[PDB]
């Protein structure tokens, strides 16, 4: 499809027993890291709740742990039906808005309300339309139309009228009309007419005639978040702002108006609401002002839990000349728990190693698997991962089925790991451009 | 979107049932408690007052009235149908005897009775 | 006027093309254009309706 | 319900005297700060004074913010209570003087009363009685009405697409009316029309209700600044069209004043000073503090409410500049100060149980004793955040209360900033391959 | 009603005897700041002659000594006879336009114009329409008192046409114009109708003869001639400010045209002043700026206050008196107010007590006298409210001692609070950000 393979593809969940809470050594794509899924499944287990409000999470832990992986097993395992907004900390740095109304708006994002409305929607193949148009048209006309189980004319009104001529509706258009509004929307064309539909190329698809009552009560549920309903009130057409992005720093006003109108919403039973989760990646990258903002923030009712990820270790907080945990003020990792992620043991990454390759579409050899384990052990599991691809390219060029440790040894040769690549720039010193910016052309 | 955002008053400025803020505020904020409506300017038009200036801008109660309270298309449909009047004075009113001649109620729109363009 | 099954009186939505009887739904849709050859022009004299 | 930080705290739990109780409301502790932020609470109430400013120090944790949100219940939901950070002072749309003065008047509130003149119905009748004028007939299923209509109005019944047999809403008083649907006695003019069939309103076509009204001085600078909402179609371009804020002037603040007094002295208004708090208030800069002592001198401003938990630091924006709280020594004249002192252990005790029986958790006494620990030991804060994760620990052990294990594990699966902060230091040795980035 | 209890409130001038400008003292709530307030009235005399441009003056001294209330004094004294811009230093940091653009419109809103006018308008209630539709037409329109029949012209029929004019509606017509205005209907009509327009609003009938003429006084700012001219409806800039940098043309185009109104005397200048309030935050740009904008033959009287010692000068990183550059302080004449002894204390306090309307017993207000010698006038002006609300709670008719002691031991002194900062040094957070959470 659309959906290429990329870094997580091969992580489908948590890997954690439902029962328990126990997590399997390997399970849904996750290997190890044992102790920090458990805490991550306590986490599900209050979203999923919704009763506390605005805890914040850090999963903190070197490069390469799994902090990534974690947080995605967590997305997967919530599904579509809870409202996840996966942040870069780098982007509330707008121009078109200041740092913490980026902030408002992607905690507001967070929380969703769940409405759920009835329609009559009527679905069929079309046997026929007659219009009467005496000129000025649509004066009046009929519909007859089927599924597989029933068949009935319908006299229509102009307005119908207006909409079946501007949807172009002929005979053999499977059709479905939401009658609360009377937009019609062409499923498609039917099999059975194929031959009317002389202006359709050859590439063009057939539908079979519906199934059962031309009319039924089909209930949809939406979800909408309260930043939505924000936006949507910030001006005439508000909600072309939910993607052209241009919102202006909405007033707060409007929000503590739609605050009021959701609570009343949910005591009237008309809607409830979703408490959802924020993920801020690379939480280190924020400033002083966005954690004082933050710490106000996580008190309301309206307040999502906040999942955060952090590499660093004691570091300057940006914004101010001093350093700190994780690169985060004391002042907010006083409201934080912190779940820590561990380096990989050899059966680990042999393990991750083997997932990434059966995800990807490469046939590896077990000496290809151990050596790209030492690798590993060596060179980091980034590294050995970005192998895996290479020597698949490289195997496929020599027209080889598997990849073999010939393959690997190619890869291992072409292309440098880190620790490599720093000796090369040490050893390169001055042919390259050093921080005093003083550099030799010359051989 | 569902119609209870939609249509039935999440929306918060459009009135109905379930949403009784918005026709209350509608008509105090933009017409009783709204200080360009004509019974509000004409307490403020004298002295030091804030609407002091008005007698001189070339604009009327009314006019003032409109410009607060429509948009800027619709307000430049508006100008479409008016007529550069203090320019042709520029003109016309030109020797020392016509003493630069201006409507008083049009003293302050100086820039415009006076600017280069029209003369040429 | 509001329409009534002509089977069972029951609220109608659908009005067949061809027997012109109003139907409730798809289990008297399948009897109506089962009925025995003389019965449907008996359904529409109960409205008083005749095709004749 | 949910369950935020502060969903225990009730009110201030003062005496009828404004002595506080050793434990009530919600609090613990604290007593000398509830009665002093118990005489703000009667300062807010009696409406006479313009201005003053307040500020709560004490260190982090120490109840600052349940201390602001106990005066904002106390004070009832009628004040306006309006809380923001200092943080949130820093638009890139207006100028920073201009977001202080706008909060300052969203914390002065106005309150009106309608009656709401409310008719729904079927409509019956649209004849025209004027050279214009129109007779409106309204139905519903307990009888009829007929409503002479001003010219206005029946073009804005016009502009909805209202016809005979629809039903509408009308507000006779305000003048707005909805088309809420076509009656369903209509359903059948055709067998498919795009349209809203709805039932005829069964209750009364006419509906009278006392309704008490709230808006704000900065409503009305909003509204008075620039067409809003329907008025302002254009807007729905973007960019330039943007309903951007703008730098308000005093001429126009001077001319809502006017105007409200007006309404005031006909007493169809009533003026409610109320509350601005700004948390996090050493997130002002010098320039904030300085435009904060001339709008704390305008005969018409809110009570103020600071809170700062900085012992000496720089002034933000005046390097050269340290002051205790971080709020320069100049501005710190004006404030009523309000000292918050540390909890001691037993008070922790009383707190966790507090927060226990909210959140909802059943606890051991043991797992009451090993959680006030570490409140004394770590962090009061770092004590009520792991109820919640013992809690889900207690009942997958399938336990019906929270015991000392589920408290125990609870602790290993969530380490406190102490703890990972040994991490970090045992760890970040090396630019090597399992290193911290320091 | 909105004009609430504030810490200047009580000032009601400058309390000089006017023919000697020597200061009373204790007069229109001023205390003492005999040698402050004496310079202040000259300074009076100077803006009230209004023949001298440009003159700046800075209120020096140290915190709560009256330099917001010499100046609040001045503002009183000076009367609605003359403008008085009141400017904090933090609003010229604009996002909309430049400081010294900022600083140029803060200026010109210190100089007026002022214009004498004689308008003749009609207001009525409209009674019937009359129109010849062959055009002519006739209004006939009452006040209480008075009744008319006039006849209009086409292009008045026209207008009363598009402006949709009935029966009810009291219009007036400004004749100069040539222009109607629906300002609503009567009262008497609130019966014609089951529903109302939004946009409606009921009046009273008008009152008196119907043609009214008016001797009218007009005194507008410099300022607001410019945000006219800036653009075609300028004038709503006025109120949602949104002036953007007003171009340079339009303003010596606009100072040409009010010379001419002065030279035919058809206006006068009414030279005001702009009152910099706590001045050292502005920068060294700003600063440069008032140089060449005071050596103007348009500029008003300047006054800035400072509170400030030798002080970093904002924009550069060398210090400075008052934090002000001394090119600038070489324009600058210097008035130095002083702290306040303490009988001058017992009676800014009892001026307070009578502003806020506080029942003191005597030993209360002795007691509150030296709270404020010890901790500051502000301090003491604070516990007054305080300790009527305390007071209340005993239901007590006068504040006690004890009310006084009560609010002492719960709101804390600035001193007192920088002793409570030291004692608890870790558990605040320090300026490297250090702090311990534990018992
Ligand atoms: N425990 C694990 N199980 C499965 N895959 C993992 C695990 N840990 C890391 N990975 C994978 O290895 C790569 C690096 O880890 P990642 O989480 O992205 O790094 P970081 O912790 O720096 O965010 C990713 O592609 C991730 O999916
Ligand atoms: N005296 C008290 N009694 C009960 N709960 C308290 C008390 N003081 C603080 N809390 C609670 O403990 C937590 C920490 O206090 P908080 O007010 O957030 O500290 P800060 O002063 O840093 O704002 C909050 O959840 C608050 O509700
Ligand atoms: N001479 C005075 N007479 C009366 N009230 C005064 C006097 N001096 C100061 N005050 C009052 O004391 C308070 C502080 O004085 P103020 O002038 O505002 O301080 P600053 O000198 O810092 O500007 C204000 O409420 C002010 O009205």
């Amino acid at each position: 499809g659309l959906n290429l393979i990329a870094a997580h593809s091969h992580i489908r969940g948590l890997g954690v027993d439902a029962d328990t809470l126990e997590p399997r050594p390997s399970s849904q794509g996750l290997v190890g890291q044992e102790k920090a899924r458990k805490a991550a499944a306590v986490v599900l287990e209050m979203i999923k709740q919704g009763k506390i409000a605005g805890r914040a999470v850090l999963i903190a832990g070197p490069p390469s742990t799994g902090k990534t992986a974690i947080a995605m097993g967590m997305a997967q395992s919530l599904g579509q039906d809870v409202p996840f907004t996966t942040l870069a900390a780098s982007e509330i740095f707008s121009l078109e808005m200041s740092k913490t109304e980026a902030l408002t708006q992607a905690f507001r994002k967070s929380i969703g309300v769940r409405i759920k409305e009835e329609s009559e929607i009527m679905e069929g193949e079309v046997v026929e339309i007659q219009i009467d148009r005496s000129t000025g048209g649509a004066k009046q006309g009929k519909l007859t139309i089927k599924t597989t189980d029933m068949e009935a004319i319908y006299d229509m009104g102009s307005k119908m009228i207006d909409a079946m001529t501007k949807e172009r509706v002929m005979a053999g258009d499977i059709i479905s009309i939401d009658k609360s509004s009377g937009k019609i929307t062409k499923l498609g064309r039917s099999y059975a007419r194929s031959r009317d539909y002389d202006a359709m190329g050859v590439d063009t698809k057939f539908l079979q005639c519906p199934e059962g009552e031309l009319q039924k009560r089909k209930e949809v549920v939406h979800t909408v978040s309260l930043h939505e309903i924000d936006v949507i009130n910030s001006r005439t057409q508000g909600f072309l702002a939910l993607f052209s992005g241009d919102t202006g720093e909405i007033r707060s006003e409007i929000r503590d108006q739609i605050n009021t109108k959701v609570a009343e919403w949910k005591e009237e039973g008309k809607a409830e609401i979703v408490p959802g989760v924020l993920f801020i990646d690379e939480v280190h990258m924020l400033d002083i002002e966005c954690f004082s903002y933050i710490n106000r923030a996580l008190e309301s009712d309206l307040a999502p839990i906040v999942i955060m990820a952090s590499n660093r270790g004691v570091s300057r907080i940006r914004g101010t000349d001093y350093k700190s945990p994780h690169g985060l003020p004391l002042d907010f990792l006083d409201r934080v728990v912190i779940i820590n992620t561990h380096p990989y043991t050899p059966d680990e990454l042999r393990q991750i190693l083997s997932i990434r390759a059966q995800e990807e579409e490469v046939d590896l050899t077990p000496d290809a698997l151990a050596l790209l384990t030492k690798i590993g052990q060596e060179a980091g599991l980034r590294y050995a991962s970005n192998l895996i691809t290479t020597s698949q390219l490289i195997a496929a060029k020599r027209r080889a089925k598997q990849v073999g440790v010939e393959d690997v040894q190619r890869s291992f040769k072409l292309f440098y790991d880190p620790a490599r690549s720093v000796r090369f720039v040490q050893e390169s010193e001055k042919r390259l451009i050093g921080n005093d910016g003083v550099v030799d052309f010359s051989y | 979107l569902p119609r209870l955002i939609w249509c039935d008053g999440g929306r918060l400025d459009k009135p109905g049932p379930g949403n009784l803020v918005a026709g209350f505020r509608s008509k105090y904020l933009n017409h009783m408690m709204n200080i360009w409506t004509p019974e509000n300017i004409r307490s403020s038009l004298e002295g030091i007052e804030n609407f002091t200036w008005l007698r001189f801008v070339d604009t009327s109660l009314q006019e003032a009235y409109r410009a607060s309270h429509t948009d800027v298309f619709a307000r430049a449909v508006d100008l479409a149908s008016k007529q550069n009047r203090l320019g042709h004075m520029q003109i016309v009113y030109d020797e020392p005897e016509d003493k630069k001649w201006t409507p008083v109620h049009a003293l302050f729109q100086i820039c415009e009775r006076e600017n280069p363009k029209a003369v040429a | 006027m509001k329409h009534y099954c002509d089977v069972t009186g029951l609220p109608a939505p659908y009005l067949d093309p061809k027997t012109r009887l109003r139907y409730h739904n798809k289990e008297i849709f399948a009897m109506i254009r089962n009925l025995p050859q003389g019965m449907g022009e008996q359904f529409l004299e109960a409205r008083g309706a005749h095709t004749v | 319900h949910r369950t935020a930080a502060h969903t225990h705290i009730k009110g201030l739990g003062l005496n009828s005297s404004g002595i506080a109780e050793k434990q009530a409301a919600g609090f613990v502790g604290q007593c000398a700060a509830r009665e002093a932020c118990g005489v703000v609470v009667d300062l807010i109430k009696a409406h006479k004074m313009a201005g003053r400013g307040v500020l709560l120090a004490g260190g982090p944790g120490t109840g600052k913010t349940a201390l602001a949100l106990a005066i904002s219940q106390e004070l009832g939901t009628k004040i306006p209570f309006c809380p923001i950070t200092g943080s949130e002072i820093y638009s890139t749309e207006v100028k920073k003087t201009e977001v202080l003065m706008e909060n300052f008047r969203r914390a002065i509130g106005l309150r009106v009363r309608e009656t709401k003149d409310v008719y729904e119905g079927e409509v019956t009748e649209m004849t025209p009685e004027e050279a214009s004028t129109l007779l409106i007939g309204l139905k519903s299923a307990r009888g009829q009405k007929k409503l002479r209509l001003d010219p206005s109005i029946y073009e804005a019944i016009q502009k909805e697409r209202v016809q005979v047999g629809d039903v509408i809403y009308i507000e006779t008083n305000t003048g707005a009316c909805k088309r809420v649907g076509r009656s369903d006695a209509y359903a059948t003019e055709f067998d498919l029309e795009a349209e809203e069939y709805v039932p005829i309103p069964k209750g009364e076509v006419h509906k009278k209700k006392e309704i008490v009204q709230d808006v704000t001085l900065h409503d009305l600078d909003v509204a008075n600044a620039r067409p809003q909402g329907g008025q302002d179609i254009i807007s729905m371009m973007g960019q330039l069209m943007k309903p951007k804020m703008t730098e308000i002037t005093d001429k126009l603040r001077m001319e809502i004043n006017k105007v409200v007094q007006k309404y005031i002295n006909q007493g169809v208004a009533e003026l409610i000073p109320g509350v601005l708090f700004i948390d996090e208030a050493h997130m002002l800069d010098i320039e904030c503090f300085t435009y904060l002592n001339k709008a704390l001198e305008s005969p018409i401003a809110p009570i103020v409410v600071l809170a700062s938990n900085r012992g000496i630091a720089t002034i933000r924006g005046a390097d050269d500049l340290k002051a205790a709280h971080g709020i320069p020594p100049d501005f710190l004249q004006r404030l009523l100060i309000i000292p918050t002192h540390p909890y001691e252990p037993d008070e922790i005790r009383r707190i966790v149980r507090i927060r226990a029986q909210t959140e909802g958790v059943q606890l051991t006494d043991a797992a009451v004793d090993r959680v006030a620990e570490h409140g004394v030991r770590i962090s009061l804060r770092y004590c009520l955040q792991l109820l919640a994760p013992a809690s889900i620990l207690a009942r997958v052990n399938g336990r019906t209360q929270v015991d000392v294990q589920d408290i125990a594990e609870a602790e290993e699966l969530f380490l406190d900033a102490r703890r990972s902060a040994n991490i970090l230091t045992s760890t970040g040795e090396s630019g090597g391959l399992h290193g911290f980035i320091s």
